[PDB]
């Protein structure tokens, strides 16, 4: 949670910044992480921006980007399968696709556009063999199966990729920031160290 | 090869510029008899440069463009050649004219100034294969070559050439043209002609709508490259998407029609607002206030990636459904 | 009908959930339908295909499974007990899918590959009309077609009363 | 004074320059990598389209069961079999291509060392002036 918001300043600390760390930022311990921003807040001096700095963020971005949609793409297969959840409680239903034939006989084809051909040879023998089935199993037959277990496991996955999301996106909004003003010069770092210092306000 | 408007003036300065490594190649002199003025004339202006030291590091280069002293200047690389090429020059004929003597008296100053000045000298004339030696010599002595459209970069690199010949010829210097800016204006010229006109053409694809709808805007090439690649992602990711149904195959239905309504408020918004702005400033204006929206939107009621509603922004532009230029549809389409 | 669709991005969802793609596995589990017990499918079989071949969360685990009807249901509720909604996903993407195959049933029902039978609606297949090997498939479309036949050669024993309790559809 | 004019000047210009050449860079790494995307993603396209030209034979050769001529197979078949045939030839990433990337990110590799020295030796003379 907090070192998604430590681990993005550190980054843009090696653009803008007097530190070089060599040791590598995803292998590198929190603890140590914590030590870089106090230099930058403390004395802002020896402004040594480097392209082996530089090209290093370029590639953690990339590799941040490409995180956060193979995140998305499986948060969005647990929202989706939690609908499915919501759907049980709240019940099934018969599906209909006799009735449901018979809709696409009032509606429009417009490739088919001749009515007589598509009705009296595919829909309506579709439809009065699925008609069968709405007068042959017709009872309610109960369906069980104890989907609990569901709600509980894809609540935490939902708490866990949701607080990723939270954490993620924290880390693509200070790298990016503004990238029609990406500026080098020695008024984008003097305001960069405020906003350093705002996020170790709360330390505690 | 290039466009032969340029001479071989231009030519042969531009292909020994290409055979070099941080050398500055001085005093080309356009030159056009052993007695001639404008011979000492040429040798006596790079005087006051090598008695200086703002200039010469002792790796520049001398020669001239188009007689006995002619082979004596050029055949002579080392020094005691030079030494006999200036005891030769030093005695051939009596002092002639005040003209050649006001130089040649000047000339004789120092014998270690007038030897290193004889061991960078190489007079050459060139020939019709000039452009032919320009393309072989860009071909196989560029590192990282760039064949499939070179007559464009040699034509815009001979007009840098030909740009600073004239710079320096009008004025009251000799040639100055060092091959650090030199090797630096034929980097930003074959980098701009190589991530433009074929990198940029593999990754857009014959200048599809939603590209010139864009160059209708004509805004940076980033916005350019940015387009592109959230083009190609987008496209990708409905392609993952649907191989393992992530998304019913209707939803970009009511993805599209929701941003027909997000652009519809957003053309009533920025269009009405102004009315008295260039239609390319206005376009760019409402893309950038398109790209900065429509990003909290839900696709198959979801959230989406950034990199999704921007290529399917420029996807929705490809077919000629929105648009950026105000006037776009009597364009093109 | 499904023709090409005027967006850009439905087209790309149009060349993969592809109407001759699923005018060919309908036609597979059909084949394997018939060589069974050589009888004309009910064609509410024939909507139970795409819910398991066209997503991921069904066709990963058909290629694991080698047995017959609850063997593959084990492998949601017990045998990994980490998972379980998908079976109970079947009823609803017929819904989301009976756009998708009533399309795919027109694509087959021209150019002789399912043939269906008067005003009672039976479909057959064309067993005078050899498929593609296996040699000559490309990589998914061998998931698929190994799908298509197991989906197929699993219903051939599933009479009408076990489809609502067993694959928890109900028509 | 005006020199500190002129050196805020270059130092802005440096600085706009080295933030384009940056997006540059961080541009020619997403099409390095969306290369090989766009041919797996194309690759799959391809392999899930391959059996459009199979059932465009078997409608040539076969007979339909529909009566009344449709335009069904005119208006979807072929758009697959001709969507197969284009990315067979727009799968693989051309060799020229490639190097150009690969060129052109060795070449902004260069600039960003060239312009990190123009920094370095900028806020240098910041730092001695002030």
């Amino acid at each position: 949670d907090w070192l998604s918001s430590a681990q993005a300043y550190v980054i843009k600390a090696m653009e803008l910044g007097l530190v070089n760390s060599d040791k590598d930022i995803y292998q590198l311990k929190p603890e140590r992480l914590l030590n870089v921003l106090k230099n930058i807040a403390t004395k802002e001096i020896d402004y040594s921006t480097s392209a082996a700095n530089i090209k290093y963020a370029s590639e953690q971005e990339a590799e941040i980007t490409k995180r956060s949609r193979d995140i998305s793409n499986n948060l969005a297969k647990v929202k989706s399968r939690l609908q499915n959840i919501n759907s049980m409680n709240r019940l099934r239903e018969r599906l209909s696709l006799s009735k449901w034939l018979l809709t696409q006989n009032d509606i429009n084809s417009s490739l088919f556009s001749e009515p007589n051909e598509i009705r009296s040879l595919v829909l309506e023998p579709l439809a009065r063999a699925f008609s069968n089935l709405e007068a042959e199993l017709e009872v309610p037959i109960h369906v069980q199966g104890a989907l609990s277990r569901e709600k509980i496991y894809l609540e935490g996955e939902l708490t866990r990729l949701a607080s990723e999301m939270k954490d993620v996106n924290t880390q693509l909004k200070i790298l990016r920031g503004n990238k029609r003003k990406l500026g080098y010069d020695a008024f984008s770092v003097g305001k960069f160290v405020g906003e350093v210092e705002k996020a170790l306000s709360l330390m505690g | 090869s290039s466009w032969l408007g340029y001479k071989i003036q231009e030519y042969r300065l531009t292909q020994r510029l290409l055979e070099a490594n941080n050398s500055s190649c001085i005093g080309f002199e356009i030159l056009d008899s052993n007695h001639s003025k404008d011979l000492w004339k040429t040798l006596s202006n790079w005087m006051d440069l090598i008695d200086s030291g703002e200039i010469d590091v002792d790796n520049t280069i001398f020669l001239l463009f188009t007689s006995e002293v002619l082979q004596l200047l050029s055949t002579s690389q080392a020094t005691e050649e030079a030494s006999k090429a200036f005891d030769e020059i030093l005695k051939i004929v009596s002092h002639p004219s005040p003209s050649i003597a006001n130089y040649l008296n000047n000339f004789s100053k120092s014998k270690t100034d007038a030897c290193r000045l004889i061991s960078k000298f190489t007079y050459i004339y060139g020939s019709g294969s000039a452009p032919h030696d320009l393309r072989e010599s860009y071909k196989l002595h560029r590192l990282g070559a760039l064949e499939e459209h070179l007559d464009e970069i040699m034509y815009e690199i001979l007009g840098w050439v030909s740009d600073v010949l004239t710079l320096a010829a009008e004025k009251r210097q000799p040639t100055i043209v060092r091959a650090k800016d030199f090797g630096a204006r034929l980097g930003e010229i074959e980098s701009k002609y190589r991530q433009k006109t074929i990198l940029n053409y593999f990754c857009n694809r014959d200048a599809p709508n939603y590209i010139k709808q864009l160059n209708l805007i004509n805004v940076d090439d980033s916005e350019l490259e940015e387009a592109a690649i959230a083009n190609l992602e987008t496209k990708d990711a409905v392609v993952e998407w649907t191989l393992n149904g992530d998304v019913q195959d209707y939803s970009y239905r009511y993805y599209q029609r929701e941003l027909r309504r997000c652009w519809g408020i957003q053309k009533q918004k920025i269009h009405l607002d102004f009315n008295g702005r260039p239609e390319t400033e206005v376009g760019q204006r409402l893309y950038i206030e398109c790209l900065n929206n429509v990003t909290r939107y839900y696709l198959e009621n979801k959230k989406v990636g950034d990199f999704f509603a921007h290529g399917t922004l420029h996807s929705m532009a490809d077919k000629l459904t929105i648009g950026w230029h105000p006037e776009f549809d009597k364009k093109l389409g | 009908q499904m023709l090409k669709p005027e967006n850009n991005l439905e087209k790309e969802a149009w060349e993969i959930n592809n109407p001759a793609m699923c005018s060919y596995m309908l036609w597979i589990a059909t084949l394997a339908y018939y060589q069974k017990q050589k009888e004309p499918i009910h064609p509410s079989r024939l909507f139970c295909l795409f819910p398991f071949i066209l997503y991921s969360d069904t066709r990963n685990v058909l290629l694991s499974s080698k047995g017959s009807l609850k063997s593959y249901l084990a492998k949601f509720s017990n045998s990994k007990a980490i998972s379980g909604d998908i079976p109970l996903s079947i009823h609803f993407r017929i819904d989301i899918q009976k756009n998708k195959t009533l399309d795919a049933l027109i694509v087959a029902f021209d150019s002789g590959l399912l043939v269906i039978d008067s005003d009672s609606g039976l479909i057959k297949p064309n067993v005078s009309i050899k498929p593609l090997p296996n040699s000559k498939l490309t990589d998914t479309i061998k998931e698929l077609v190994y799908c298509s036949t197991k989906i197929g050669r699993w219903l051939s024993e599933m009479t009408n009363q076990d489809l609502a309790r067993d694959l928890k559809v109900i028509f």
